[PDB]
RNA sequence: CUUACCUGGCCUUGACAUACUAGAAACUUUUCAGAGAUGGAUUGGUGCCUUCGGGAACCUAGAUACAGGUGCUGCAUGGCUGUCGUCAGCUCGUGUCGUGAGAUGUUGGGUUAAGUCCCGCAACGAGCGCAACCCUUUUCCUUACUUGCCAGCAUUUCGGAUGGGAACUUUAAGGAUACUGCCAGUGACAAACUGGAGGAAGGCGGGGACGACGUCAAGUCAUCAUGGCCCUUACGGCCAGGGCUACACACGUGCUACAAUGGUCGGUACAAAGGGUUGCUACACAGCGAUGUGAUGCUAAUCUCAAAAAGCCGAUCGUAGUCCGGAUUGGAGUCUGCAACUCGACUCCAUGAAGUCGGAAUCGCUAGUAAUCGCGGAUCAGAAUGCCGCGGUGAAUACGUUCCCG
């Protein structure tokens, strides 16, 4: 990937971790059933408020050495190329090839 | 569509604006890029400019275009046969 | 194959008869797999021909596999003993396809009764290949 | 008294044979409560029968895995180990019935490329 | 009624197999009733990496890793068991879970 | 065709892991990217130091490191000082504390990575490929091995088209799984681009499997 | 978002690195304008070591060597991969023959899945290939007895539920067994080959992994690395909206059907494998339903996804474009998500298209296979008819090598 990418992936991992705590807070006031409509559908406007960078579903997992956007493999993290070198290196502990 | 539990999702700073105008009563065309806000009741009357991709649609709010997305009234392919 | 012989495959006995015909015929019958299905359709049949004309469930199925039985192949040559027996079952599972009644295991029924005193598809198409044997 | 073990196709069976009148119980069920078809029924009843004594004992029977053809093919197995475990010299006539092999087939597994175990996509050469 | 429970989870089951063994044989030694090993069920888990760098989609490598577990069960613990127990060297690639 | 790997393919069967531990799913990737890191850490500092093998364990809490090196007191250190830098480092970098520990190897031209690390940098110095391929080859054999094989690939020389070039003196039976085969695999980076090095190196079959190995 | 493309708005040693010069802890609150990128007002904090004159991060300002480039060359390359092809071949040393390139060995007769093995011979000797070693399945034994099991005993709300037992199933580590071992006939009086007993299994029991020397300037500069070429207020970097989802058409790979061996309704059985703490959820209530609320157990052989489906029994439909089929469209909703217009999945009501078994031609499959039925996972907020796995039911036919192909 591009240093470009990479640079935006990280500056969007530090938005949401900024923002992880009030987005969870108006969320639950959002849900409260005691509150006021009024107070939720305050919370909801200050939701919608909050910067788009600050939303979990724009992070795209990447591979950990090279920054490729396919074939992920969430255990691991990183791509199937730098995966597949590794285990067959043996740097990788408990993986090997499969047969039955 | 959206839930009813959350209500018709309008921009902030869409709704402002034709707050602002129909507080007064301007009649200049409000440009926007939000294709994805619900059209409201109190857009009827009014011209918003809705971004396509590359340009700025007029479109003048009637009625019956209430509960419709602002996008749906500016197309964004162009075709015209083979 | 071209170097090898490969044995028959040998079919056990229905567990009812015992009689490897009657497996062979609900072999024929049965598509993917539906072993049980078959067996009905086949089962009706022979106890309907029973009630209908009192013999054998297992005689009157060989006297009529055996009327249908074909001797000859297509260039003549004759057919071995196991195809004849592949053919007759083929033959009688296709025609009494084409019967009109409520279910299947009555088709089969019918037109067992109906080889049985000579008139069927079936051997219509056995004199047909008769015939053809006849013109070379 | 007598006990045997039966498997077929990932279906275990463990027969307790006895000395009884011919009460047999699968699960504590009756075998005509426990399975639907004839075959399977027969399957069953099919070393008992051989041996001309299908009064002379009384079996106990539990089943696990598999399906229902499985199940009866297990449970057969099971019946002929009992008996072989009863009497000793019954063992040539079970098997020349065929009762007494183990029947060692099972599912292939999918394998890569492929649609199934054999089955291979459609190939167009054209 | 003081019963030790000891959990062993691993990548390798011979290195389970010996820290098991290693652990029975020092609680038999301390003068401990001892239950076990029992060996619970492995969970295999298995990945299809794509080997060239391209486009083969039947050109793929089939990995496995296996997690082993094993449970061990102590009853009428002396007092010299505990002790003995937590000097235990802990081997790495096995991991050591007691409950009491 | 395309060969399988000759570790990867025996990383059961005759062969150990080079790392050695346990981890949930939940920390598996943390643990595998340090460790990763770790490796890349230690390849570009030791460069000269002659290390072939890196292995990382997690006994508790704490990392311990083994770096297996034919110049070991270029590894240490002047008093030892290199070492308290390394563990400051490799601390630092994983996160938890770290026992480096050294290996000295005393057979060099019995290990795979360190022939091949050789016979780069001869072709980087331009020693021409064949007289360094069959003096590796020689200088091997005389240390003891019953087989090896060396390759070079690309423009060897500088030619413009490029090709491979292989040598090979012994056994390398690479079909039997129980062959104790050593694979390393380097880069040469010359004014025309990269030529790449293998090597294969035979020791003898291993008998009674991974229980024998001790796994 | 991804995103690499387009329209428009912005930045210029830069979003990122090293080298230099100065000043500031870093950070944090409230807003305002703007589509956002950005820009401006406005709070608190001003911290860590100290030979303490300053230093550690961290931020801002200046400067120039530079960064940056999914820009070009896979016909400069490394690495990786496909293909012939799981084809049985491919080589080397000493000695002989030839002016020589070369030959011999490796050919010749049987046999095998195999250059597999046995015989002859100016040849005598070796390696990589084949086979075996590795994984899984079928029989048995030992160890192990929980969260799994329940044969015998006892109590039971008849639920392994409870005392209890270590038998059996299973779980999973280590071993045993199969070697033409025994008999008969042949082969050539060899290698081999055919039949029989015992045995769970008999001649290679089944499946996986493993792919020789080489070929195609085969594929990949867009995973990555890398020689060379090219851009540097732009071919670099940031943002909002659009596109990758277009639609007179043609082709490939699939799913669902055209029905009675079936459709619908009622009742009732039998799996394996895998997933679950930002998660899976018992149970209750509300809703026709997708789901919502309350609540419970579970870091799991413990709780859960979970209903297996085809199957069996009963009723009905009676060959009709139908009680087949389920496309399309109208109207209502739910959930994920900042946001379902372009462009999500699912639910309910209404609608009810083509389709009556498909030309020339062509594809897969030799056994637990084909056919058919359901279940799980990777990717993943949501989004599989694809891909990778799992079990259930369970066939037909191989006379033979005349031609089709390799
Ligand atoms: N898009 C643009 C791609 C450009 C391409 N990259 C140029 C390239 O690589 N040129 C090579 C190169 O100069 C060299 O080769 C190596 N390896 O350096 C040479 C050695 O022969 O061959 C040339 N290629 C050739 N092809 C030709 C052929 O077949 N006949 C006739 C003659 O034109 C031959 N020369």
């Amino acid at each position: 990937a591009k240093k470009g990418m990479i640079n935006r992936e990280l500056k969007r991992e530090k938005t949401v971790a900024k923002y992880a705590a009030k987005r969870a807070e108006l969320k639950a006031t959002i849900a409260n059933v005691n509150a006021s409509d009024e107070e939720r559908f305050e919370a909801m406007l200050k939701l919608q408020a909050l910067p788009r960078n600050a939303s979990p579903v724009r992070l795209r997992n990447r591979c950990g050495l090279t920054g490729r956007p396919h074939g992920y493999f969430r255990k691991f993290g990183l791509s199937r190329n730098k995966l597949r070198d590794t285990v067959m290196q043996g740097d990788v502990p408990g993986v090997v090839k499969a047969s039955w | 569509p959206r839930s009813l539990k959350k209500g018709p999702f309008v921009d902030a700073h869409l709704f402002a604006k034709v707050e602002a105008a129909v507080a007064s009563n301007s009649r200049k065309p409000i440009k926007t890029w939000s294709r994805r806000s619900m059209i409201l009741p109190d857009f009827v009357g009014l011209t918003i400019s809705v971004h396509n991709g590359r340009n700025h649609v007029p479109v003048i709010v009637t009625e019956h275009m209430v509960g419709h997305k602002l996008g749906e009234f500016a197309p964004t392919r162009t075709y015209r046969g083979h | 194959p071209r170097r090898r012989v490969v044995a028959a495959r040998e079919i056990l006995p229905d567990p009812k008869f015992s009689s490897q015909t009657i497996a062979k015929f609900m072999n024929h019958v049965m598509q993917d797999g539906k072993k049980s299905i078959a067996e009905s359709i086949v089962y009706g049949a022979l106890e309907r021909v029973q009630e209908k004309n009192k013999v054998d469930p297992v005689e009157f199925f060989e006297t009529t596999l055996e009327k249908v039985r074909p001797m000859v192949e297509v260039v003549p040559m004759e057919v071995r003993p196991s195809r004849r027996t592949a053919l007759a079952m083929r033959w009688l599972v296709d025609a009494a396809a084409k019967r009109s009644e409520k279910t299947m295991a009555l088709r089969l029924a019918g037109e067992l009764l109906d080889a049985a005193e000579g008139k069927g598809a079936a051997i219509k198409k056995r004199e047909d290949v008769h015939r053809m044997a006849e013109a070379n | 008294t007598n006990y045997g073990t039966g498997r077929r196709k990932t279906a275990t069976a463990r027969v307790f044979l006895s000395a009884g009148t011919g009460k047999l119980v699968i699960n504590n069920r009756t075998l005509e409560q426990y399975f639907g078809r004839e075959t399977a029924r027969m399957v069953v009843r099919q070393p008992l029968e051989l041996l001309e004594a299908t009064e002379k004992y009384d079996l106990y029977i539990t089943v696990k895995g598999g399906g229902i053809g499985g199940q009866a093919g297990a449970i057969r197995h099971g019946i002929t180990r009992a008996l072989i475990a009863a009497d000793e010299t019954l063992k040539p006539v079970l098997r020349q019935a065929g009762f007494v092999t183990r029947d060692a087939r099972e599912v292939e597994r999918k394998k890569l490329g492929l649609r199934k175990a054999r089955k291979r996509p459609q190939f167009s050469k054209r | 009624n003081q019963r030790i429970r000891i959990r062993l989870k691993s990548f390798d089951h011979r290195l389970i197999d010996q820290s098991a063994q290693e652990i029975v044989e020092t609680a038999k030694r301390t003068g401990a009733q001892v239950c076990g090993p029992i060996p619970m069920p492995t969970r295999i888990e298995r990945f299809n990496v794509l080997t060239s760098p391209h486009v083969n989609k039947d050109a793929r490598d089939q990995y496995e890793i296996r997690t082993y577990k094993r449970l061990i069960d102590i009853v009428q613990p002396t007092d010299k068991t505990v002790d003995a127990l937590m000097k235990l060297d802990l081997a790495a690639g096995v991991d050591v879970q007691i409950a009491l | 065709g395309q060969k399988v790997h000759p570790i990867g393919i025996r990383l059961g069967v005759v062969k150990r892991h080079n790392a050695n531990w346990y981890a949930n799913p939940k920390q598996y990737a943390e643990y595998l990217l340090k460790d990763l890191q770790v490796r890349e850490f230690l390849t570009k500092k030791l460069k000269n130091a002659m290390v072939s093998n890196i292995l990382i364990e997690r006994p508790s809490g704490a990392a311990k490191v083994t770096i297996s090196t034919a110049r070991p007191g270029i590894v240490i250190g002047k008093k030892g000082e290199d070492i308290e830098k390394l563990q400051r480092e490799l601390t630092n970098i994983m996160g938890v504390p770290a026992q480096v520990s050294i290996n000295e190897i005393d057979r060099p031209d019995l290990d795979a990575r360190l022939v091949a690390e050789a016979i780069a940098s001869q072709l980087e110095k331009r020693v021409m490929f064949r007289r360094a391929m069959k003096r590796a080859v020689q200088n091997t054999m005389r240390a003891g091995a019953k087989g090896i094989k060396v390759e070079v690939s690309g423009r060897l020389g500088g030619a413009e088209i490029a090709r491979t070039e292989w040598y090979r003196e012994g056994r390398v039976p690479l079909h039997t799984l129980r062959a104790d085969i050593d694979y390393a695999t380097m880069r040469a980076e010359t004014t025309y681009g990269t030529i790449g090095v293998k090597v294969w190196i035979f020791r003898g079959e291993i008998l009674g499997g991974m229980k024998q190995v001790m796994n």
